[PDB]
């Protein structure tokens, strides 16, 4: 199946406060495997799974240079941008980077993105065919003639299709026992009930990675969105994640549902039904 | 790996 | 300025056994500005031995963060986790049930 290996970055003002938050993280598909933090000790780029911390000190090192290069450019960044929105020096601010490459079950080149926000918003995002910018506002036409003039595009496209997708394939091998293992979801559901009329029934998915995964349910077949409830993907906190799905249902009706659950790691969609 | 490449200021 | 205000979710890692060592977490998401804070709560009181992941966002450029602790549940024993965030009038308050 398809991989991939995605930075996020962010650094906040602290207005009177002093020097800018800066937070780095690194992900090879849902699993973290490096952080960098301004307010930690160590003001180094730091190990965050197994496979990566039998790495050299060159590395270390190396990845402690550039977080920190990083870290300069966002804090430059900052007052540029309070700057080009003319804001009070009185008000904490956001700026956001994220950008990686997508690989195939070949482990070849398939999607680059390198996307930046202010406050919260598209700031400036390279296109699809990596050589051109959306920028969001006039401001931001600004950076992007900048970036324009010091080709920028052209640098990232080289690292997102060499250095980004080549580093990828050595941790995937690096972390086999980890990154290349699916989950199945254990499932099972619970019932509630709710009243003289009505009763829950919820649907589990349970230590299952990776993170995508659907649960639908069915009455008769047809597919319910109504009296429904679905929470948001949870880390169970172990490397696995967890979902539930919940539908309300009339007094004696609990076996006209059905749930589906769908997952990378499972030969085969599951139906399950309230047994009691 | 972070890029050392196309990291520009805004 | 985006003002997202958090989800919270409230869960043990290991479906809940009375008296068996496992994890409380509390997952907030989908907020904006990233200044929050989370405590996990025992009794209404604040638990210390507390860890989190390291901030991250997701495609809508929304923070998340993991706040997760070691606990035993009991049958009496009330866990909740309280966040506070600018964009709520007070903190929020949410208790851990087993089913959800």
């Amino acid at each position: 199946g398809s991989h991939s290996m995605r930075y996020f970055f962010t650094s906040v003002s602290r207005p009177g406060r002093g020097e800018p938050r800066f937070i780095a993280v690194g992900y090879v598909d849902d699993t973290q495997f490096v952080r960098f933090d301004s307010d930690a000790a160590s003001q180094r780029m730091e190990p965050r799974a197994p496979w990566i911390e039998q790495e050299g000190p060159e590395y270390w090192d190396g990845e402690t240079r550039k977080v920190k290069a990083h870290s300069q450019t966002h804090r430059v960044d900052l007052g540029t941008l309070r700057g080009y929105y003319n804001q009070s020096e009185a008000g904490s601010h956001t700026v956001q980077r994220m950008y990686g490459c997508d690989v195939g079950s070949d482990w070849r080149f398939l999607r680059g993105y390198h996307q930046y926000a202010y406050d919260g918003k598209d700031y400036i995002a390279l296109k699809e065919d990596l050589r051109s910018w959306t920028a969001a506002d006039m401001a931001a036409q600004t950076t992007k003639h900048k970036w324009e003039a010091a080709h920028v595009a052209e640098q990232l496209r080289a690292y997102l299709e060499g250095t980004c997708v080549e580093w990828l394939r050595r941790y995937l091998e690096n972390g086999k026992e980890t990154l290349q293992r699916t989950d199945a979801p254990k499932t099972h559901m619970t019932h509630h009930a709710v009243s003289d009329h009505e009763a829950t029934l919820r649907c589990w998915a349970l230590s299952f990675y990776p993170a995508e995964i659907t649960l639908t349910w069915q009455r008769d077949g047809e597919d319910q969105t109504q009296d429904t409830e679905l929470v948001e993907t949870r880390p169970a906190g172990d490397g696995t994640f967890q979902k539930w799905a919940a539908v309300v249902v009339p007094s004696g009706q609990e076996q006209r549902y059905t749930c589906h659950v769908q997952h990378e790691g499972l030969p085969k969609p599951l139906t399950l039904r309230w047994e009691p | 790996n972070l890029s050392a490449l196309g990291i520009f200021s805004t | 300025m985006i003002q997202r205000t958090p989800k919270i979710q409230v869960y043990s890692r290991h479906p809940a056994e009375n008296g068996k060592s496992n994890f409380l977490n509390c997952y907030v998401s989908g907020f904006h500005p990233s200044d929050i804070e989370v405590d996990l709560l025992k009794n209404g009181e604040r638990i210390e031995k507390v860890e989190h992941s390291d901030l991250s966002f997701s495609k809508d450029w929304s923070f998340y963060l993991l706040y997760y602790t070691e606990f035993t549940p009991t049958e009496k024993d009330e866990y909740a986790c309280r966040v506070n965030h600018v964009t709520l009038s007070q903190p929020k308050i949410v208790k851990w049930d087993r089913d959800m």
